[PDB]
């Protein structure tokens, strides 16, 4: 008959600090076999506070970041104050609810700063449950980044760890030796990699080319 | 674009009386007189049909109108509201006979129609029927006659007349109904009271009557008509 | 089922066969596929017998009412797109082939090949159903360009007898139609009258 | 089989001037019977009756919505029902529900008041009826009935060889099937008197 | 189910058969198929039996509404066209099978209508279970423009074709005769098939089923 | 044509002597605003409207009274701007339907019926009032020729040589009967019809008013368009000249 | 006889300048705004000894930190508090945050000028809301108060009163008010305004008293914890 | 559209200095057979911006007369603004997506060429709803055979001329032409600049058949 | 008298008085002004208070990052109207990814503002609104009326005793045009100076001035952002 989903694959991953906030994705986007694009980063900021990353079907991306996008400012409109990252995390899931019977095929990762002003990372599924972590990662080579990052930052399976707190130019390295392995192994994830840093002072955006095999 | 109103058009007056229907009765009071007798035989129905300028085509629009096989009306007043109302009690009788494949009894048919009358005093933005209604029929080996006004009660007669002079009618009628009398001697009292208040001389064009029996209700041919008119049969 | 409209000159040539079947039994093996629309305009029906029938008197009550609001003789392209909308909007409920060809004062002749999928396009040529899948090889190679109205009339009579030959769902009888300026004039051609061509023996 | 979940069998016959009608009794799920003492024959005006074979729920479902709808007619009306009247209610009120029927086969059996004539029908789920002047069958057990009143029926029948013809053709037919037993209702109608007879029946 | 019509030269002879059967039993011995419509167009019934009778009921209803008002006789084209865009409707969930057939100021017209909404006009058409047989009769024995008593046996021929041949049709074979001036609704026309009479009575003697409760109840 | 005393509250209610007054008093807007002209030549149609400068503070090109209701139907309107806008919507959805099911331009003929309808549908309710505009419509086709039609606000279309509507459309008729109109050509039309503007604008009684004009013929290929300021100022050199 | 949607000659609605009048009969109800919170008071205004002065409460809370004081129509005011207790859910369940102030009553200030006859909903209003409303608060930009009126039109104050003598009231406000006064001198303050503009005298079954601060939540003054502000007459 | 009659095969699209270039052949194919072997399958949406479709062709038509009068609607108002590529193809990502959801989808593959502001313009546009950029574009069996030809002369020279570019799409339509069953030998040439839009008539690429020969 | 009841009533003169008495709503609410260069469109509105205790109330409201109005009159009308002009724009940007032109926006009010004007029991919008915008074509001054009808202007005042802004901004058109921001932002405030009376005159308190242009996204300027304005005036003529 006729399938209204598709798997275009690509690869989102947030860390969360005590300051900072990294959101990095592939660029990547494929169809069975075949390559669409080489350019097409997942990653896509919203305030100056909040980044979004978005995974799966790409048909849903497009319109789910749309629909963000036009109720931030309906927000901005009635309340007149800029809508924070804790504030979106909570919409997103009551609009993933709203087509709970016709799901998004999505995999959202939200990473930005919080009231306070510390790092927060909050993940996501199709349907709308979320909760707030350190580190997250999801998309087509989700299940090679994870253990690796329960490793090196949440410090497990180890014996004697001084306990180091995350710093941003050691998880700027972590989030970049991560994907060089998600490319030799996993198809979707290649091209260039888009990191997004989210800091009190702006966002940042940084290109670093991987595997285009 | 139309919107439509809701309230009723017809009140209860200080007095206590419904005046929209009591001018209702006035407009068929000053309309075409019309008469209607029952002579257990059959039943006879006939009404003025003043044409006046002779250039109008008497057997294009007919006031004597078949409902069903064994179903006549006629009527008094407005001609356009009396169009419409047999067009209802053409439409009800079918309903009836697709539902208990038998034909609608008089009875049954005059309660139906008198339901929509009574419709049209109390629903949002319509004014009564102006319109009182003769109806004949065949069921059960009896014949029947009713009348049903612009209020829409209803009722049943052995002889009754409508339109101008009706008061003139009726005391003329009660002088001269008797019980048992004959379908053909029917129509002759029919088209006498009838000429009571007509004043132009008859012709089978100036009149229309039609028959109600065993066989079922039919027009009469203006043949039949030019036979009875000549004083005697 | 074998349906065909070619264009000349002055105006346009229609022929089909007459064999609609339901199953292997033919329900009717004289059938009038050639449906009037208007004056000049005719159409040709393959497909659901139900559903042609229903979409051309629809048509035929669009485009009538049409003709008498503007005052003027009715478009073979405005005929055309009023099946147009019909078979696209409900292309997932019927199962219609319609070639619409005829005749206006402002164009001419014209033919329009409207299939399953609800799409309109102007041809030359137009054949559909079921037995025109064997004549497309013919067709293509007999064609001339510029043929005269007794040429059309034998182009389609020749070519409708060889569809009906191999077709099961093709046969009967061949009915031909004729739209000009003067009018329209049809003819059928009956079992003797038929183009014969020759069977390979040994 | 949907017909085939509760089981029954109801059966009408004509006379001389007299209408019988007879139904089996049993009320069971599938295989394990319940109750003994089932209604599946429903008066409708003194002289008339309707039996209901098929779906426990619609035999109960549609003798009650026909009695809403006899209630009504008897009383805009100044008369009792006629037999023909019945049928074409009974038949309309079936083809309402044209795509999501009622499973149950009704069968009228009665006599025509004031013209004292005898009549039988039986209706499809759907509402078809169709007039006999012999007998009607409606059931699990129809192919089993037809055997019996073809072979035992007579033209002229007194309202007691009726009752002996209408009873055998029950008790042997519904003997054969498995879904129907349990004591057969016979109802006798005349003009002047109803005789209700329970039959002694196998009760396995 | 046998159902057949045919033209002839003053009007149109209407054929069907009395059997209604319940799977691969035989219900109804005696069962009309030929069904009213106009005092001038009359109408033969196949497929299901249900939709066959009410579809039937409200064009003939429609149509003395239609008459009534008009002040004239209704055509078959009429008839056509009020059971062509139904039928159409419906997408062919009402199983009715149609063989229709009257005379009008125009002439004599026949049709055949399917369940799904797809007519055809001809001289003569055959549909049911054993139109297969019924149309073999017509194509070797029709002929234009013939004699009122010579289509009589033309139809009725065709329809025991279906009767002997065909399993779903049985028993008596009914004609509808409708021309200019006369209607001939001839019910029983011939029956081919009877039962054999019960040589040996089965007669129940009076007492022999065994009563265990017994109630009278007087009437008026 | 007096009685007020209720007759002329509802659109849907007769008066004593069979006028609808709200349809009339509908006629009143539009006699109230400016002349709106437009005549038909050999090869086309040229429109004219005197646009009122209520202030100077607006813009040059501020409240249009030309419309394009399709890409070669044009619309003039007279009366109140609000509905007038309104009935160019209207248009511009029977003109966009017509294309959508047909194929091809909708005939102006075709066009002013179908609108005129709609207009018409307002003088009948109680429950809706009248349109208080009355607008022109022309178009040039290679077959259909140069068109122009009128439609009021009772609903009444008709078709013209040459037609004013608004002030002073009495004294407008007058000098559009003096111009030869069926043998002039639209290039030197359009110096006729920005005179016969000049000539009825009041000046004592109106403060000063802007000119705008339109093409729809041959010369433009059948597309409405506005006129070019190249022959805009030489139509209003010509009006000015001959104004002693 | 005229519509609810009618323009006066003057340039406004009547049925919204008739609202404005109907609260000139309620009851007076005094709001201070203050750097360490928001105080509400209001007369409860007893009409017979008999009545429980626990039962009149025109003071309620629509959330944790906001309250809000009603005069007029008690009747209209406890559907507009309802549809605030709800908008203030319905924010909480989608953006998981508290609203401000301001949003509460600009949600509530929506459904001001929603009546009408034609061309609504069947469940429509047909007339305003002959309430004024004080809400008083604490969110992120510290303690607001706000003035709603049956127009829809809301602003921020620092010290407001409605009801009968709100006139009289207003004026005495403006004497006592300064931006550098606390909570405790606004309660005291508020007392003694009250006192004079009521019929009877100041008493603590008589009034009813609330106070919003950053501290801690929407609380309501008991009969016992009053008689510490009354004691000061 | 659940189920697809008359389909069009392979579109290509490549942006070169100063404007882009589509390229379909003129074919409808209906299942097997090659029924219409004359119709245009590339459109001009307006002055600047054009589309090429492939897919049902009934479908397209519905696109043609919905963009079609959404330019002329705007061109009535002469306000100065103008629809853009991207403002099309944003168009296009949205309608394909709506009808996607509504379970009746357009079955339809989009190839968006434009010029405007001095930038070219070239866009994707699924039946399901994705969309994105790209200097090289091809559908059907195109983004398998036509498409590694594309991006294979981009590496070398990522900025072309219109007449490299152009030479470049007659070498990857004789590709097509060969490998491809549903494709066919006469195509349009369709190109946008700052000129305007213009598409070529009928064109057939030249083909060699010495392998014929070679089998043993 | 028996005419202005409904707007589906119309006058033997040949007009409709609801929407005359619609008109004066505008003239009731207080005074602002809305002027625009050839880069800049600059709104500048001012403020009434019920009470001297009482804050002043919001003249200026935001729509989309080009678009942004002033509005005068009925407080509840202003604010209907504005969430359908902010829907708008919305939808312009969910379709077409781009930003939806003034004239556009404009046009769409006079289309939904007409509807309530011809049916009965519906009632005009009685608010005015003064609209400013950017786009392709440059900065955009729009005013909009209870009837449907809008303007296009280079500058206008409209509200209560508007009228003295009205014959400012008149003598001082032509100098807009070439105007830098600093001082057409200054020419806004100079004319709402004069619809005061003689002794009172502008403060930080009551003025909100509103910007668009091409350099910067519409934004709102309340009590201390509007201090850089004032400082630096001419002062007020005798």
């Amino acid at each position: 008959r006729f399938s209204p989903y598709a798997f275009n694959g690509g690869t989102v991953l947030a860390i969360a600090g005590e300051d900072f906030s990294i959101v990095a994705s592939d660029t990547r986007l494929s169809e069975g076999f075949s390559i669409h694009t080489r350019d097409s980063p997942k990653c896509y900021k919203l305030t100056d506070k909040t980044v979004i990353g978005c995974s799966g079907f790409h048909g849903d991306c497009l319109t789910l970041t749309k629909i963000i996008e036009a109720r931030l400012k309906m927000y901005k409109h009635s309340n007149n104050k800029a809508m924070t990252t804790g504030a979106i995390a909570a919409m997103l899931s009551t609009i993933l609810y709203s087509r709970r019977f016709f799901p998004y095929y999505v995999y959202n990762i939200i990473g930005g700063l919080d009231e306070e002003g510390k790092g927060a990372v909050y993940s996501f599924d199709p349907v709308g449950s979320y909760q707030r972590d350190s580190f997250k990662a999801g998309g087509s080579a989700s299940a090679m980044l994870q253990p690796l990052l329960d490793n090196q930052v949440g410090f497990k399976n180890m014996q004697n760890v001084e306990h180091v707190p995350l710093t941003l130019d050691r998880a700027m390295r972590l989030v970049k030796d991560v994907f060089i392995s998600a490319a030799e192994r996993d198809v979707y994830t290649g091209d260039a990699l888009r990191i997004c840093i989210v800091t009190k002072e702006g966002i940042r955006e940084e290109t670093v080319p991987l595997r285009k095999d | 674009a139309k919107r439509g109103y809701s309230f009723s058009l017809t009140t209860f007056s200080p007095s206590g009386k419904l005046v929209q229907i009591e001018y209702a009765l006035a407009a068929v009071a000053g309309g075409a007189p019309s008469v209607g007798i029952k002579a257990a035989n059959g039943v006879v129905l006939a009404t003025e049909k003043k044409q006046k300028s002779i250039l109008y085509d008497e057997r294009s629009v007919h006031k004597v109108e078949p409902i069903t096989k064994h179903i006549g009306l006629v009527y008094s007043g407005m001609g356009p509201d009396y169009r419409v109302l047999v067009h209802r009690a053409r439409k009800l009788a079918q309903q009836y006979y697709l539902v208990y494949q038998e034909p609608i009894p008089t009875a049954q048919l005059v309660q139906r129609v008198a339901s929509v009358m009574q419709e049209y005093t109390q629903s949002g933005g319509v004014r009564p029927f102006g319109v009182s209604l003769l109806i004949c029929g065949w069921n059960e080996g009896r014949p029947y006659l009713f009348q049903s006004d612009p209020s829409g009660a209803y009722f049943a007669w052995k002889a009754t007349a409508m339109g101008k002079n009706y008061v003139n009618g009726k005391t003329f009628l009660e002088k001269r109904y008797n019980e048992d009398l004959e379908l053909e001697d029917a129509i002759h009292t029919a088209i006498l009271t009838l000429k009571e208040s007509f004043e132009g001389q008859m012709t089978e064009d100036n009149i229309e009557v039609g028959i109600c029996n065993e066989a079922g209700f039919r027009r009469l041919t203006p043949t039949e008509v030019r036979d009875y008119l000549a004083a005697i049969a | 089922t074998t349906i065909m409209a070619v264009q000349f000159n002055g105006g346009v040539v229609l022929g089909a066969d007459s064999r609609t079947t339901t199953g292997s039994y033919i329900a009717n093996r004289v059938t009038d596929k050639l449906t009037p629309i208007h004056d000049h305009i005719f159409c040709c029906r393959s497909g659901s017998a139900a559903d042609t029938q229903a979409v051309a008197d629809a048509v035929t009550y669009q485009l009538g009412f049409h003709s008498i609001e503007l005052n003027e003789p009715p478009l073979v392209h405005t005929a055309a797109s009023l099946f147009k909308e019909m078979c696209y909007r409900y292309r997932e409920d019927l199962m219609a082939g319609i070639i619409i060809a005829g005749w206006d004062p402002q164009e001419g002749g014209q033919v329009y090949s409207v299939p399953m999928g609800g799409m309109m396009v102007r041809q030359s040529f137009a054949i559909g159903g079921s037995g025109s899948s064997y004549i497309y090889g013919y067709v293509d190679a007999t064609y001339r360009e510029g043929m005269t109205k007794d040429e059309c009339l034998q182009f389609t009579a020749n070519a409708l007898a060889l569809a009906m030959e191999r077709d099961g769902s093709s046969g009967g009888v061949i009915r031909l139609a004729a739209i000009q300026e003067s009018g329209v004039e049809r003819q059928v051609l009956l079992g003797d009258q038929i183009p014969k061509f020759t069977i390979a023996t040994l | 089989s949907i017909m085939s979940y509760n089981g029954g069998a109801v059966m009408a016959m004509k006379g001389k001037n007299c209408v019988a009608i007879a139904a089996d009794r049993r009320f069971g799920i599938q295989a394990q019977m319940v109750t003994t003492d089932f209604q599946k024959i429903f008066p409708m005006g003194d002289r008339l009756y309707i039996g209901l074979a098929g779906l426990a729920t619609d035999v109960q479902t549609v003798a009650q919505r026909l009695k809403f709808r006899l209630n009504l007619y008897e009383l805009k009306e100044g008369r009792q029902i006629k037999p023909y009247t019945l049928m074409s209610m009974v038949a309309n009120l079936l083809y309402e529900k044209r795509f999501g029927p009622y499973y149950t086969e009704p069968v009228i059996a009665g006599l025509d008041p004031k013209t004292f004539k005898p009549f039988i029908c039986s209706l499809d789920l759907i509402g078809c009826p169709m007039v006999t002047d012999d007998f009607v069958v409606s059931g699990t057990c129809s192919e089993q009935m037809y055997g019996m009143c073809e072979s035992l029926w007579e033209p002229n029948m007194d309202p007691e060889h009726l009752f002996e013809t209408i009873s055998q053709a029950m008790l042997n037919a519904v003997d054969r099937d498995a879904v129907s037993g349990m004591g057969v209702i016979v109802h006798v109608i005349e003009k002047d008197k109803i005789t209700t007879r329970t039959l002694k029946a196998r009760m396995d | 189910t046998t159902i057949a019509g045919v033209v002839y030269k003053d009007g149109i002879v209407l054929g069907a058969d009395t059997r209604a059967t319940e799977g691969m039993v035989v219900a109804d011995k005696n069962c009309s198929k030929i069904h009213f419509i106009s005092p001038n167009i009359y109408c033969c019934g196949a497929g299901t039996a249900a939709d066959t009778d009410m579809t039937t009921q409200l064009i003939s209803s429609n149509l003395e509404l239609h008459s009534l008002t008009t002040g004239r006789l209704p055509r078959v084209v009429t008839a056509n066209r009020m059971l062509k865009q139904m039928l159409f409707r419906y997408q062919g969930y009402i199983g009715a099978a149609l063989v229709l057939g009257g005379v009008d100021v125009t002439g004599p017209h026949l049709y055949s209508i399917y369940p799904h909404g797809s007519t055809d006009k001809l001289p003569y058409v055959t549909m049911g279970s054993g139109s297969l047989a019924a149309m073999a009769v017509f194509e070797d024995k029709f002929r234009p423009d013939m004699e009122e008593e010579e289509a009589k046996k033309l139809v009725s021929e065709a329809i025991a074709a279906g009767i002997f041949n065909d399993l779903g049709s049985g028993s008596n074979i009914d004609l509808c005769v409708i021309s200019k001036s006369k209607l001939d609704f001839l019910r029983p026309f011939s029956v081919p098939n009877k039962k054999g009479t019960r040589l040996g009575r089965y007669r129940c003697e009076k007492g022999t089923t065994a009563v265990l409760t017994e109630k009278v109840t007087p009437l008026e | 044509s007096s009685i007020g005393t209720g007759y002329d509250l509802s659109a849907s209610t007769f008066s004593p002597d069979g006028r609808v007054f709200q349809v009339e008093y509908a006629m009143k807007a539009v006699e109230n605003s400016s002349t709106a002209i437009g005549i038909r030549c050999k090869d086309g149609v040229v429109f004219g409207v005197e646009k009122l400068v209520l202030s100077k503070l607006y813009e040059e090109g501020s409240n249009k009274r030309l419309f394009n209701v399709d890409r070669h139907v044009g619309m003039a309107v007279a009366g109140l701007l609000a509905d007038a806008r309104s009935l160019a919507d209207i248009a511009r959805e029977e003109a966009s339907n017509f294309r959508s099911n047909f194929g091809y331009n909708i005939p102006l003929k075709h066009l002013a019926d179908r609108v005129a309808m709609y207009v018409h549908a307002y003088t009948l309710y109680s429950a809706v009032r009248p349109f208080g505009c009355s607008f022109m419509l022309g178009s040039y086709s290679a077959n259909d020729g140069a068109q122009l039609y009128m439609i009021d606000p009772s609903g009444v279309s008709y078709g013209y040589w040459g037609c004013a509507i608004g002030k002073a459309r009495q004294a407008a008729k007058t000098e559009i009967e003096k111009l030869q109109m069926k043998e002039m050509t639209c290039r030197d039309v359009v110096k006729e019809v920005a005179k016969i503007i000049y000539i009825v604008h009041d000046e004592v009684k109106d403060k000063a008013f802007e000119l705008e004009l339109s093409w729809v013929g041959e010369l433009t290929k059948g597309r409405h368009e506005i006129v070019p300021k190249d022959i805009r100022e030489e139509a209003e050199k010509y009006a000015k000249e001959s104004l002693k | 006889d005229r519509g609810v949607n009618t323009f006066s000659p003057e340039g406004r609605l009547f049925q919204v300048e008739y609202a404005i009048e109907a609260i000139k009969l309620g009851s007076t109800a005094i709001g201070i705004q203050t750097s360490e919170g928001v105080c509400l008071a209001v007369e409860k205004r007893i009409t017979s000894p008999l009545m429980e002065p626990s039962s009149i409460e025109k003071i309620v809370e629509i959330d944790a930190h906001i309250g809000c004081a009603m005069s007029g129509l008690i009747a209209d005011a406890k559907t507009l508090i309802d549809k605030a207790r709800v908008e203030t859910q319905n924010h909480w369940f989608t953006y998981n945050e508290t609203m401000t102030v301001e949003s509460v009553t600009q949600a509530v200030s929506n459904l001001a000028l929603q009546f009408g006859e034609e061309d609504a909903d069947p469940g429509a209003m047909s007339r305003p809301f002959g309430v004024a409303l004080l809400f008083g608060g604490v969110d992120e930009k510290g303690p607001q108060l706000f003035h709603m009126d049956p127009s829809g039109t809301f602003v921020q104050c620092d010290a407001r009163a409605i009801g009968s003598a709100s006139e009289g009231a207003q004026s005495s406000l403006q004497e006592v008010y300064h931006k550098s006064m606390t909570l405790k001198e606004a309660i005291k303050s508020s007392l003694i305004i009250l006192k004079q503009v009521m019929e009877e005298k100041l008493n603590a079954t008589n009034i009813e008293l609330a106070t919003v601060q950053p501290g801690q939540n929407f609380h309501m003054f008991t009969k016992e914890e009053l008689e510490e502000v009354i004691k000061d007459i | 559209t659940q189920n697809p009659m008359v389909t069009g095969t392979s579109v290509l699209g490549v942006k070169f200095d100063g404007g882009v270039v589509i390229a379909a052949d003129m074919l409808g194919s209906y299942g097997s057979l090659a029924r219409f072997r004359n119709i245009s399958r590339i459109m001009r949406v307006n002055d600047s911006t054009m589309l090429g479709a492939s897919g049902d062709y009934a479908d397209f038509q519905y696109l043609k007369q919905v963009l079609g009068q959404m330019v002329i609607d705007e061109e009535l108002l002469g306000d100065g603004h103008s629809y853009s590529p991207r403002a099309i193809h944003s168009w296009l990502t949205r309608a394909m997506y709506s009808r996607r959801s509504k379970m009746n989808p357009l079955w339809n593959t989009m190839v968006i060429g434009g010029y405007a502001d001095g930038e070219s313009f070239l866009g994707y546009v699924d039946m399901l709803g994705v969309a994105y950029e790209a200097p090289s574009l091809a559908t059907g069996y195109g983004a398998y055979l036509a498409q590694p030809l594309l991006r294979e002369v981009l590496e070398k020279q990522p900025v072309l001329s219109q007449t490299e570019a152009r030479e470049l799409v007659e070498r990857c339509m004789r590709v097509l032409y060969y490998r491809d069953a549903r494709s066919y030998n006469r195509f349009q040439i369709a190109t946008v600049t700052e000129k305007g839009v213009e598409i070529e008539g009928p064109l057939s690429a030249q083909t060699n058949w010495d392998i014929a020969h070679m089998i043993s | 008298n028996q005419y202005d009841n409904d707007v589906t009533v119309w006058s033997p003169q040949g007009r409709i008085h609801q929407i005359e008495y619609a008109m004066e709503a505008v003239k009731q609410g207080s005074a602002t002004v809305g002027l625009k260069s050839k880069t800049h469109a600059v709104l500048v509105a001012l403020k009434r208070a019920q009470s001297e205790l009482a804050a002043h109330q919001k003249k200026i409201l935001h729509v989309d990052n080009h678009i942004g109005i002033s509005i005068a009159g009925l407080t509840a009308d202003a604010r209907l109207l504005c969430n359908f002009m902010r829907q708008e724009c919305l939808d312009s940007r969910f379709v077409f990814d781009r930003p939806l032109p003034v004239s556009r926006l404009v046009s769409l009010i006079g289309s939904k503002t007409q509807i309530p004007t011809q049916r009965y029991g519906r009632r005009p919008y009685g608010v005015g609104l003064l609209i400013a915008g950017y786009d392709d074509m440059g900065p955009h001054i729009f005013q909009t009326c209870p009837s449907a009808n809008y303007f296009d202007c280079r500058a206008m005042s409209i509200g209560a005793r508007s009228q003295s802004a009205r014959t400012y901004l008149e003598r001082h058109m032509s100098e807009f045009m070439e105007c830098n921001l600093d001082e057409l932002v200054k020419h806004g405030l100079r004319a709402l100076r004069e619809t005061l009376p003689a002794e009172q005159d502008l403060t930080t308190k009551n003025v909100s001035i509103g910007i668009v242009g091409k350099d910067l996204e519409f934004t709102i300027y309340d009590d201390d952002d509007v201090s850089p304005f004032l400082d630096g005036l001419e002062e007020r003529p005798q």
